[PDB]
DNA sequence: TTTTTTTTTTTTTTTTTTTTTTTTTT
DNA sequence: AAAAAAAAAAAAAAAAAAAAAAAAAA
């Protein structure tokens, strides 16, 4: 049961996505981009960063992402609508 | 496919959470999570205020043993307990407020609804100045909004005439009629309800008689019937037999249907019940005898069923005529290759940490199904049940089984916890609810997966 | 340094344990992890039965409001409540017994050991049966398995020989004796013993008067001192109570000052005040005292006394004659920039499932941190604690601030967790030590963490 | 129709009694 | 090896306070 999940990796992986695109970012292309391991325990990470930053999440619409995990098989997931960007949380402790 | 299952629930101006909130609940069970300090025990304190009599609040936090907020606190919102002072900035709304709470139920087409309004006046404080009424409909264009505006219109004339002024809703300003109500709606037990709420903080047995004896078993008593016969200057012990067979009956095929699932690697558990004789009936029989035998000495026997119905709250003429006093349980654990009996348990004093959660849980369960179906006719009319700091002492093997515990009896379940497990939970469950606090305010946020 | 610090502990025929075993502890901090019921409480048990004078076994089950073992079960091994029969099939060891434990402690270039012996004689189980000898030991050839061979070819006098002959070994067949001579060796407080093994479990906070009037502080009550005077057929008894009250003040003025150093929520910590109160039987008494001055109806005086001192357990003669009884205490929460209260707390009542657990650990790490050898100036000498369940109903944030607080009181940890945390544990500890069970059976496997990772 | 008065129930807190174990003396 | 004094923990009972529901008067 080792392993399990680095918070500090995703951060560090999140910002330094973040910081080289330089525009807005939703969920799903952040997530195509730089595909989790663990489907969940990822996406609650960055809506808790989202909430605490301050960035509006609406919830009005939905996106929808489809992944594979590694014993084959297909999940879909109908996450919200946040838009997530460097300027907000560049300078908020963690 | 006729049990009524959650799907919903709203507030406004509960707790921490001010203006409106929403939060919606898969049919194959849900998750919340959030950190610490972040308002999940508030939102399902919420649910229960609205069906037990009596709640106890923050249960799960000091283990089952006490309860530290009470109703007139989540109204006002107060947040820790400040300091001196006189601005009183621990205390978020003060003066005229408002506020309303509601819950959805749907099986089929059909669709039930829960609510309550509750408002103060002035500055005061004392739960005596707190109005209040409670509402139950089953018809659509009526939602919290719906409600608020009416009470903004007038007051609790504008509210309370709205059942002249339509069709399927009911209107009750006293709590004691609304679970009357309730109770008759769902044909569940006496005290259903109350074990539920009980259930969401338990992690710890003492006895099983007490709990089979207070909540789950019925009151038949024959206090009545033998007072008028005593005051008439027998079917009474025959009454009381059928009484005490119908117990075993249900016991029967309580555990038959407990029987399938495994305990350990290769046992499975069971209720036994045995039946205890007190000296008072012999003294009645043996009075009894003697009359026959003697044909005065109808003195005794009508004096001993005077002392009976006189002092009915001791265990010496209790165990004469309540039914449920006549019996004595415990479990046992059996294992399969050869059924022999291994160990006889009666609480669970001495055990280990995890030990207890299991042996609590398993009870708890078989109780809770017993309890939402009194009779053979099956069917349960209500299906949800709800833990709290779920599997805070076990490991992975000891969750999985009581996850599979609970999921052979036919019971819809929502689990909570700070944010672990996950692995765990994203296979049995396809939801989830996430709870996050800034500064003063709380938010939720919803999910799904396929 | 100066300080000693747990290394190592042994078992024989106790609990579920059977034959001999060991295992080793690093200086640096270890975690002790395994499945569900196998055995990680008896170790503990076995630690704290040498230590405080009357244990509360298997507390952290409860959350610190009910023990529920015994002394002659472990000696025995019971393996659960049994079926009922001819044969008690369910306990381990039946007729002629014994059992031996021993703990071992180390600092820079010395060593101290201590240890215990108890055994039965025949099939018997009250608790007057079971014959009992502590140790206390100084020399390096002494060892467990000398012990049993001596015991073997002999009993309490072979046990006893040792003394006369040997160096450095102190057998003492009466508990009391034992820990007065160990804690006049520590130079350390009366009560901080029981209130290392209270810490360990103790998961809420219902008062901190309690704690501070009955763990912390001393005992110095004057009731003999009253009752003589009553007999002798008195101001000076009010006097004595005063200086005590001072003396109190000044101790709990050095414990707020300490701990201001370590760091609560950021921006936050915490100061201890105290409050003086006067009320019940103390005005009853002046006004006899100023009437009597008048004038006979002396026994008024003694009336009083009498009454006070026959009723120990009341609340009117406890806050008469005990002194530290005489205060009101509760804790505050300051803020670092600049210096401003945000919130004033006498209890725990209210809060969440998780913010409990924090402050009463931070309490009783902080009151014990000062129980030990600073009380009387210089550094402790004996460093370590011992936590049970840890992390069970926290987040991942509120445990690096425990353990970071408790780095930096200056104190030793070992954590007991079964497999739920991994990596808080693999960051800030050294050493892991793994039990398992079979059937009946218990053993003990001592690794780092290196080893385990190249697996 | 709105306000006031009364009764009944539930929970908490303090005090006293009981039992077992340990230590000491003969 | 046996008898006596002392101390710590558990259990039952009495006193008190607060909240809910029904009846009566302006
Ligand atoms: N009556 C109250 N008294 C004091 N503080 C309160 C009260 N009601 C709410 N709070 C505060 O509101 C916060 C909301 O947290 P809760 O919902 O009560 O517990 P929680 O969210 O379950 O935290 P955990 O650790 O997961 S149990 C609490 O941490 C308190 O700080
Ligand atoms: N006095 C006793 N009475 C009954 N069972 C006992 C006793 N002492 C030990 N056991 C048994 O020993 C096992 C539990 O002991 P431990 O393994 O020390 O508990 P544990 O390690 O704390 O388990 P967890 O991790 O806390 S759930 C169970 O099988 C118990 O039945
Ligand atoms: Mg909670
Ligand atoms: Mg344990």
């Amino acid at each position: 049961a080792f392993d399990g999940l680095d918070r500090e990796a995703l951060i560090h992986d999140t910002l330094a996505v973040l910081v080289e695109q330089g525009r807005p970012v939703s969920l799903g292309e952040l997530a195509s981009l730089l595909p989790p391991a663990h489907d969940l325990e990822t996406f609650a990470l960055w809506l808790a960063m989202a909430r605490e930053a301050g960035i509006e999440v609406l919830t009005e619409e939905r996106q929808f992402v489809e992944l594979v995990d590694e014993d084959e098989q297909r999940w879909g997931f109908n996450l919200p609508y946040v838009g997530l960007d460097h300027e907000a949380l560049k300078d908020i402790d963690w | 496919s006729e049990t009524f299952i959650l799907t919903s629930i709203e507030l406004y101006n509960w707790g921490g959470f001010q203006g409106y909130h929403r939060a919606e609940i898969d049919p194959s069970g849900t998750a919340v999570i959030g950190p610490t300090g972040s308002g999940k025990t508030t939102l399902v304190d919420a649910l229960m205020t609205l069906l037990c009599a009596n709640p106890r609040y923050n249960l799960a936090s000091t283990g089952g043993h006490e309860s530290d907020r009470d109703l007139v606190s989540y109204v006002r919102g107060v947040t820790g307990p400040g300091d001196g002072g006189v601005e009183q900035s621990h205390i978020a709304r003060q003066g005229k407020t408002v506020t309303a709470i509601a819950a959805t139920l749907e099986r089929d087409g059909a669709q039930v609804r829960l609510g309550a309004v509750l408002w103060f006046e002035g500055t005061s404080s004392s739960a005596s100045d707190l109005k209040k009424l409670w509402l139950l409909s089953e018809s659509p264009e009526q939602t919290l909004e719906h409600w608020l505006s009416q009470h903004h219109a007038g007051g609790m004339r504008a509210l309370r005439q709205m059942e002249k002024d339509g069709m399927g809703i009911w209107p009750y300003p006293s709590k004691k009629a609304f679970l009357a109500r309730l109770r008759d709606y769902f044909e569940v037990g006496e005290n259903a309800f109350t074990l539920l709420n009980r259930a969401a903080g338990l992690k710890q047995l003492n006895s099983i008689d007490e709990i089979f004896r207070e909540l789950v078993l019925d009151d038949r008593s024959a206090f009545e019937r033998a007072a008028e016969v005593a005051s008439s200057f027998t079917q009474l012990l025959s009454y009381i037999d059928h009484e005490v067979s119908m117990i075993e009956e249900r016991l029967d095929d309580l555990n038959s249907t407990m029987q399938r699932v495994d305990f350990q690697p290769g046992r499975y558990l069971r209720l036994v019940a045995k039946k205890v004789i007190h000296e008072s009936l012999r003294t009645l029989q043996h009075a009894q005898r003697q009359l026959n035998s003697a044909r005065k000495a109808l003195q005794a026997l009508v004096g001993l069923l005077k002392d009976a119905c006189e002092h009915s709250r001791n265990q010496g003429a209790k165990a004469l005529l309540d039914p449920r006093f006549r019996l004595e349980f415990a479990v046992s654990v059996i294992d399969r290759e050869g059924n022999n009996l291994i160990e006889t348990r009666t609480g669970s004093q001495g055990g280990s940490g995890g030990e207890k959660e299991i042996i609590a849980s398993y009870v708890l369960t078989a109780s809770l199904s017993y309890a939402l179906c009194p009779d053979g006719s099956s069917r349960p009319l209500f299906g949800t049940i709800v833990l709290d700091q779920a599997f805070s002492r076990s490991s992975h093997a000891v969750a999985g089984r009581i996850i599979a515990a609970l999921r052979e009896f036919g019971l819809h379940a929502v689990f909570i916890t700070p944010n672990k497990e996950m692995r765990l939970l994203r296979h049995h469950t396809r939801s989830a609810v996430v709870v996050h606090r800034r500064g003063v305010e709380s938010s939720l946020v919803s999910l799904s997966w396929e």
